[PDB]
């Protein structure tokens, strides 16, 4: 059927979900920038 | 037992999610191609 | 094309789609990890 | 030969250990075949099998053991093979005629084999006292009295994916010929087995809507479209399903009456089932 | 002679072929058309086996009807060079298939489901894998196993060591797991039913409550009266099926040593550690 | 000797006799195919 | 188009069954019990509760100690790498003592840890035997399950303890590893000349194959007669319903003889435990009173003879 | 897309995501440790 | 030809077609990966 | 994020967090033991 | 933090803690037995 | 510390302690028997 | 200390103690039979 | 609790301690005889 959950409460979960996902990806992107600064993972034509 | 309004709303969630996922994957394949093209020539890569 | 969801159950189609696309994406990523020209961690010449 | 294990110039310990096990295996095989002969024995040799044209009893080999006493929970020491079941079988006048007088000829039913308990429609002689749990509750009871049970093992599965956790209450019943027999009104559950056993239905489609009939679950194919398809019997044949003595209980005998009637449909529900493919 | 309840069940119908012509009992056996066929096939194959035995040795264990040479390919061979084996194979296959069709006639007559003939069809599938399907894929009837009590044990030994360590066959480890687990389940199932119906002397026959309570007391789960027979059938049929899989992939789909097959596991990028 | 049919049903003895004949004919024909002298299609010499 | 009794279509859930009351000295059961939809399709849905008493706790403690010793030695052999542990999971093992130690107590890293793991594993399975025995007696049941388990224990003890003790060295025993104990199984057959020719290995396989045959026959028959409540087998033993008669008639008409609802479980019980008992006897015979099983088979005229196909090899060191 | 949570139970989606993320991060970290170049505790040179 | 759907359930047909298409597409791709001419990731030369 | 406990059952989440962190802490410590430069009990030069 | 003992049965928490400490202590002691430097029963020099 | 017995069941703590100490005592005595410096039955030099 | 017997069944404790003694005696006697100093039936010298 | 009064519990304990003492005392004598035979505590040099 449907999840028993108010139309406004569903909007509330989504807002926190998209803020938590955005913060999770924001930390992940910085972590990736720090790792590429350590050792880049896309090799060139001749390799590393 | 799914109405026309429910079906339209589902396909909007499907449309938005399908659009982002394809749009990102196409960008992934352009960057992947710009790195190392995967279709060899007569002599190879 | 919204009528697709008067045919399938959309709730399970999306769950099935995620599981299938996860398996396929790991399949392709692992396959490239086994090749020589597309193993980005190995970094062999191209 | 020589070495550890030699018993003679030819015999050795492993070989004689093997023959020792042969003697045990025989004694176990004989013992097992005797335990096999506590139901349906001694064999009833009919007159038309013997050259003297007299009925007899064959023990077989090994001969059956002595009668075995099962003390029961309610304080009743029953003996096996049970005397009342043997006496019912030997005295029941079958409503069937042998297709030939020689031994091994199949019976061809005279009247209606489904209501007469012939072949796949047959029933055993069982107790008429409804079974009880260890704690004394009614073992097989419908959900209207067994109110502690609710249909559906998983509430979330029953609510969001009811196709795989169905509730057949209110479902239409169809026979093997696609005709509507009625509506499922209740479900009967075994308090010990924790399973549905019967789907009580009314006869609103082929008889009185106030009539109640039990459909065994293993004969019911609970579909995904709110229809229960019974391949055993024609929809019109749901009217002759044996009725319960009491609307809220079923004895083990009535279980054999009801499952027996549906099982008989496998051969007799429609013409041609008895007939071979070719 | 019949069981004292047997008479009412002996009715007409349920056949797939033969109709009334073979629809009768000889003693306890239902005959049917597939019983006559399974009799002709079985007697033919057994008598042909004894003829093959008379040409080498009558010692019961040393009797052996061997398949033809691999050089024969799929051709039918001379009788004393594996043609006798090939006839016995088609006789045994027919004997097995008519046995299952006959059990299907018996199933319908007693109003039972076809679980027994189908469960036997898995066993027939494994034999068909051993003598037809795998020899076909490899390209010679000589890949089948010889018909001898001790000569087919050397076939199992040598075919197993054709892959240098047959224990590492992934489908064989699965089939062995299903065989060990099903006899474990059979010990528990047989024992629990005997334990209830035969309690300590002076105790009443117990209930299905005690059966569920016993295994919930021992392992914390009980599969129930119905579950034990589904699982029991499931474990034994998977035992047969994965037997068929393990042997059909040994040679047609793997020609190296089975331990080498696990090279993919040793090379998984997640846990290479080098 | 006609009374043998007051004991055995003609349908069953004929099914058993014919099954016996079919087994017997095949066994003897096949045994001859096994021998070098009587394998007529093999066509050895004497 | 008929229902095949393979999955339970309609399920009904009630309150958790707390089990039959125990005597007023047993430990309380656990309080944790939940219902599983997935398990309810195959059969009973309830998971838990579980009893744990003196024997259960001590069996678990002895077993955990055994598993920790095996696991830590396994992990130590790959230099403590969890990644290398997964890579080598089937290959690692706790290795038995080398032959030079005989039956003495070897140092921890030279089979000593193996001997401790084997001792605690033996204690846990023996206590588990007492647990299976007492749980049956606490319910007023027969001890059939425990003695069937005892039969499996005896093969386990014959393989790992009694036969290595009869041989005079812990080296003969089996290491705690997945592929290594398969290596032990093959090498055992190589060493004593093709265990196929061991007659009690033949009988062991007869009852093992006959156990799968029996469970397939019995399980299929109970599902086929499920339309007549065959799976309620206790009711059919005390009150022979039509399902018990159709099951017996089905096999009487098929192979000429049948069993009863009760005797089928005696056939299956004995086939299960004879498989493991002839297994133990066969293991105890080899090495002790039979050196080479093929040579034993030649002596007793069971080895097939093979005509010439190749030029026979000759031992150069003859 | 707020309606996505009127269909899918938030707890099961979050448990599913968390299980995927835990397995995926463990698998990525393990794959990196398996390579010579990105094993940060193996201390190799490039 | 629209009468085809009067006799066949559209969900069952589309599920069956997609399972056929997915498996067939996988098998053709994997067959091309094992050849020496159409192994595109392997980068074989003609 | 106190609303997280109106979605996730806090009693089960706390237990599974401790169980999960037990596996992860043991795993990380074991990984460091396996490396040469971070096995503190072996004491290799850094 | 005291409200934890209303959420859980303290008997269960203690049993779980002790069961964990017993396994952890045994794992640690076995680890030290594995190394050369901290094997106290082996008595190897530094 | 008698309040411990209003939390834990003294009856089943006593049984558990005895069986737990039994497992540990056998384990330790057997570990010592498997060392050269403390197998008091082998009596190797100290 | 006599209050033990209100807490436990004397039959159970006696069976438990006796089963522990029998196994302990069996283990110790075997351990002595495996050494070269306390194997009395072997007659090895000191 | 189990079906023992404070008296039956004491009667069991007295016999239990008597049996335990006698079993231990016999074992102690067995241990003195064994030590007289061959001691099991080695010196720094061994046996
Ligand atoms: C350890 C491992 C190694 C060893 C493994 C085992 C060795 C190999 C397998 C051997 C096992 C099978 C041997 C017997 C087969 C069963 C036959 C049978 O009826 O058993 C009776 C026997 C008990 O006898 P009974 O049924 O009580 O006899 C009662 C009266 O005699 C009943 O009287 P009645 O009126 O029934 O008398 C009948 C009489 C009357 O005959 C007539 O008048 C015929 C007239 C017609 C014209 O003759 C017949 O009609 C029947 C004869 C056979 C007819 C066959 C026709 C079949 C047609 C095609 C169907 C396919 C088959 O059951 C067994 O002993 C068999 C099981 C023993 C072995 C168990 C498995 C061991 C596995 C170990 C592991
Ligand atoms: C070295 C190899 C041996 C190493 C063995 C170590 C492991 C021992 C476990 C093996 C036995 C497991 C099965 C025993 C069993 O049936 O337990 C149920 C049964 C349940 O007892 P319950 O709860 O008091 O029963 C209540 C009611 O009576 C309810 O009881 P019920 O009515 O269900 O029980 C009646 C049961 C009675 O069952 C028993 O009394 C136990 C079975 C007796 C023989 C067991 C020996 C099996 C192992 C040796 C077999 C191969 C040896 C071959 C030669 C060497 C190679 O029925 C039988 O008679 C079955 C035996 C078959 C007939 C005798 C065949 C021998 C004739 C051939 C020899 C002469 C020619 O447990 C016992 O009676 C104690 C068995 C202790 C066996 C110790 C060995
Ligand atoms: C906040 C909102 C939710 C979310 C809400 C939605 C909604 C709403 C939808 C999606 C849908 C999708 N989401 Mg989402 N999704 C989220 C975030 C993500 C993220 C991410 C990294 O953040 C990813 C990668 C995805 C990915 C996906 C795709 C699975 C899908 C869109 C493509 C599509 O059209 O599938 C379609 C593709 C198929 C149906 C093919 C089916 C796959 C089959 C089974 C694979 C067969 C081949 C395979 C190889 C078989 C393997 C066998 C081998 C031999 C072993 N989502 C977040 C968590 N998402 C859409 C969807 O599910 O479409 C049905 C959709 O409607
Ligand atoms: C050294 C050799 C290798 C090895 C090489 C092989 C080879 C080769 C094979 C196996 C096969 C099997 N191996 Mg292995 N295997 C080894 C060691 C083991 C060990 C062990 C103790 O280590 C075990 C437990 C097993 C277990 C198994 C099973 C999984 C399987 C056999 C069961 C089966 O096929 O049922 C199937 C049952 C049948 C096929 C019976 C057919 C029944 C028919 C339909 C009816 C016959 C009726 C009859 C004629 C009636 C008689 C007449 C009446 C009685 C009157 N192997 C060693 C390591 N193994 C076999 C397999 O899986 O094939 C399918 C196989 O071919
Ligand atoms: C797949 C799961 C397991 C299984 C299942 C199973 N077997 C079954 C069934 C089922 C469900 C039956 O219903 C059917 C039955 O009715 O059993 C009583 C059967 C059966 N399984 C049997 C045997 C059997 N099953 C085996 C295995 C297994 N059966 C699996 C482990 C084995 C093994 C492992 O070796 C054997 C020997 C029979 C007792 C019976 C089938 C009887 C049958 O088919 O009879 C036909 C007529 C005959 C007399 C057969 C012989 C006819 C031939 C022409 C001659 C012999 C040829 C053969 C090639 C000789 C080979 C000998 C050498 C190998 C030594
Ligand atoms: C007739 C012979 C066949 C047979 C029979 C048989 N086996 C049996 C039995 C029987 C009759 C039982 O009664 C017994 C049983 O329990 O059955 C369910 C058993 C059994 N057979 C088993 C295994 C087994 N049987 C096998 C074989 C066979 N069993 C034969 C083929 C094999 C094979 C093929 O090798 C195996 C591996 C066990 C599952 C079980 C007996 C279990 C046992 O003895 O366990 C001892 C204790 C331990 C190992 C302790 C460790 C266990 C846990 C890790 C402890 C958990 C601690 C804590 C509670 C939780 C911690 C985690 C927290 C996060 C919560
Ligand atoms: C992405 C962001 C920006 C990319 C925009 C497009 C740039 C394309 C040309 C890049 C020029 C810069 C460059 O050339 O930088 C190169 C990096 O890889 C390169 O090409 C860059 C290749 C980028 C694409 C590869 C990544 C594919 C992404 C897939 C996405 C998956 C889903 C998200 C490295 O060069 P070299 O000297 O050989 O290094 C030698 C290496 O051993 C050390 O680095
Ligand atoms: C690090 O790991 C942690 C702690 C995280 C947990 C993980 C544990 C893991 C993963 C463990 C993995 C275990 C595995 C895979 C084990 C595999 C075991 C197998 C396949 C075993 C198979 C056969 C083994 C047998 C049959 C062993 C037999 C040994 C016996 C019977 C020993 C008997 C010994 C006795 C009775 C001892 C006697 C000692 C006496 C006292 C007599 O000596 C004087
Ligand atoms: C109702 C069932 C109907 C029967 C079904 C039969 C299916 C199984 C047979 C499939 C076809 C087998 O095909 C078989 O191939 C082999 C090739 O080695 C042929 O053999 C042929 O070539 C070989 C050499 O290759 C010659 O030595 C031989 O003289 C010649 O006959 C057989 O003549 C043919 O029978
Ligand atoms: C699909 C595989 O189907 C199977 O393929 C193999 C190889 O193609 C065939 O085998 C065929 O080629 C092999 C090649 O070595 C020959 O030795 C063999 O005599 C021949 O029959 C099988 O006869 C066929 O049934
Ligand atoms: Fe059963
Ligand atoms: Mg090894």
């Amino acid at each position: 059927s449907l999840t028993g959950l108010s139309d406004e409460e569903a909007k509330e979960f989504h807002s926190i979900f998209m803020q938590s996902f955005l913060i999770f990806t924001a930390v992940a992107v910085v972590a990736h920038f720090l790792a590429w600064a350590w050792r880049p993972w896309i090799p060139g034509a001749e390799g590393y | 037992n799914v109405s026309d309004e429910e079906a339209k709303e589902f396909h909007a969630m499907f449309s938005q999610a399908f659009t982002v996922y394809i749009g990102v994957a196409v960008v992934a394949h352009i960057l992947a191609w710009a790195w190392r093209p995967w279709i060899p020539g007569d002599e190879g890569f | 094309m919204w009528r697709m969801w008067k045919i399938l159950d959309y709730r399970r189609t999306v769950v099935l789609a995620h599981v299938g696309m996860a398996v396929l994406a790991l399949l392709i990523h692992f396959i490239l990890l086994s090749t020589e020209n597309f193993n980005w961690l190995q970094g062999n010449p191209y | 030969m020589e070495g550890t294990g030699a018993l003679t110039d030819y015999m050795n310990v492993a070989q004689m250990t093997l023959y020792a096990f042969w003697l045990f295996l025989a004694g176990l095989i004989v013992y097992l075949r005797m335990e096999d002969k506590r139901e349906g024995y001694p064999l009833q040799a009919e007159a038309n099998e013997n050259c003297n044209r007299t009925p007899e009893k064959k023990l077989g080999f090994p001969a059956p053991p002595s009668p075995k006493v099962f003390k029961l929970a309610d304080g009743r020491s029953i003996q096996v093979p049970r005397a009342e079941k043997t006496d019912y079988e030997l005295n029941t006048q079958l409503r069937a005629e042998p297709t030939a007088p020689w031994d091994g000829a199949p019976l061809e039913p005279t009247g209606n084999p489904m209501v007469d308990g012939l072949g796949p429609a047959a029933w055993a002689k069982r107790e008429d006292e409804p079974e009880v749990t260890h704690g004394g509750k009614q073992k097989i009871c419908p959900l209207r009295v067994a109110t502690e049970f609710e249909v559906g093992m998983s509430r979330d599965v029953a609510r969001f994916w009811p196709e795989i956790d169905p509730d057949p209450r209110g479902y239409q019943v169809l026979g093997c010929d696609g005709k509507v027999a009625g509506k499922i009104v209740d479900i009967w559950v075994d308090r010990g087995e924790l399973r549905p056993m019967y789907l009580e239905m009314d006869l609103s489609g082929v008889g009185s809507s106030g009539d109640r009939v039990l459909l065994p679950i293993n004969f019911a194919r609970v579909g995904y479209d709110s229809k229960v398809r019974v391949n055993a019997i024609t929809g019109q044949q749901f009217t002759d399903v044996p009725r319960l003595r009491e609307a809220d209980r079923i004895s083990p005998q009535e279980e054999d009456f009801i499952t027996g009637y549906f099982g008989g449909g496998v051969l007799y529900a429609v013409p041609g089932r008895t007939e071979p493919f070719l | 002679a019949m069981l004292d309840f047997e008479k009412k069940y002996r009715v007409r119908g349920g056949t797939l072929l033969g109709g009334d012509l073979f629809d009768f009992w000889i003693g306890p056996f239902y005959v049917g058309i597939f019983g006559v066929l399974t009799a002709i096939f079985a007697v033919l194959g057994t008598v042909l086996i004894i003829y093959g035995a008379s040409q080498d040795t009558f010692n019961l264990w040393q009797i052996s009807i061997a398949p033809p040479d691999l050089s024969y390919g799929l051709a039918l061979a001379p009788m004393m060079e594996g043609g006798l084996w090939q006839i016995i194979t088609v006789c045994a296959l027919g004997a097995f298939i008519t046995w299952a069709l006959r059990q299907a006639e018996i199933s319908k007559k007693l109003g039972m489901g076809y679980h027994v003939p189908v469960a036997f069809a898995v066993a027939i599938l494994a034999y068909a894998t051993l003598v037809v399907f795998r020899p076909l894929l490899m390209g010679a009837w000589g890949h089948g196993f010889p018909y001898g009590i001790l000569s087919h044990l050397d076939w199992v030994s040598n075919v197993g060591y054709q892959y240098l360590h047959f224990h590492y066959n992934p489908a064989h480890m699965l089939a062995v797991t299903f065989f060990f687990t099903t006899t474990l389940a059979l010990a528990l199932h047989g024992g629990l039913i005997l334990s209830v119906t035969n309690p300590k002397k002076g105790e009443p026959v117990k209930t299905a409550e005690h059966e569920n309570t016993f295994f919930r007391d021992v392992i914390g789960y009980s599969i129930g009266s119905l579950g034990i027979h589904r699982l029991g059938l499931f474990l034994a049929l998977n035992a047969g099926f994965w037997s068929a899989v393990c042997i059909i992939i040994s040679g047609p789909f793997w020609t190296r040593g089975w331990p080498e097959w696990w090279n993919w596991w040793l090379n998984v990028p997640i846990w290479s550690w080098g | 000797m006609w009374r043998l049919w007051k004991l055995y049903d003609p349908r069953r003895v004929l099914i058993g006799i014919f099954s016996w004949l079919a087994v017997l004919a095949l066994v003897i024909h096949f045994i001859l195919l096994s021998t070098d002298r009587f394998n007529w299609v093999g066509g050895a010499a004497v | 188009a008929e229902y095949q009794n393979i999955f339970t279509r309609v399920q009904v859930r009630g309150p958790t069954d707390p089990g039959v009351e125990l005597p007023a000295a047993d430990w309380p059961r656990t309080k944790g019990a939940t219902h599983s939809w997935l398990l309810g399709k195959i059969g009973d849905a309830q998971v838990g509760p579980i009893y744990l008493g003196t024997t259960g706790v001590m069996s678990i403690l002895f077993g955990i100690v055994s598993i920790v010793i095996i696991g830590m030695n396994m992990l130590a052999s790959v230099d403590w790498s969890p990644l290398e542990f997964i890579r080598q999971f089937f290959w690692v093992a706790l290795e038995p003592p080398p032959p030079e130690y005989g039956l003495s107590l070897p140092p921890l890293n030279d089979g000593g840890w193996w001997l401790i793991a084997g001792f605690t594993l033996t204690l846990s399975v023996l206590l588990w035997f007492a647990r299976t025995y007492n749980r049956a007696r606490a319910l007023g049941l027969g001890t059939h399950v425990a003695w069937a388990f005892a039969a499996a224990i005896f093969l386990f003890l014959a393989i790992g303890f009694i036969w290595p003790v009869l041989m005079g060295s812990w080296a003969k025993s089996v290491p705690f590893g997945i592929f290594p104990h398969l290596d032990w199984t093959t090498a055992f057959s190589l060493r004593y000349g093709n265990l196929y020719y061991n007659p009690f290995h033949m009988l062991s396989i007869v009852f093992l194959f006959g156990s799968a045959l029996l469970f397939a026959m019995h399980g299929a028959t109970i599902l086929a007669a499920g339309r007549y409540n065959a799976e309620r087998e206790i009711e059919q033993i005390t009150d022979r319903g039509t399902a018990a008669e159709r099951s017996a008639l089905f096999w009487r008409w098929t192979m000429g003889f049948n069993a009863t609802m009760e005797s089928i479980h005696r056939w299956g019980y004995w086939f299960a435990i004879l498989c493991v008992i002839t297994g133990g006897i066969g293991i105890l015979l080899t090495g002790t009173v039979v050196e080479n099983w093929y040579l034993w088979g030649v002596h007793h005229g069971i080895a097939p003879e093979y005509p010439e196909f190749f030029t026979p090899a000759v031992d150069p060191a003859a």
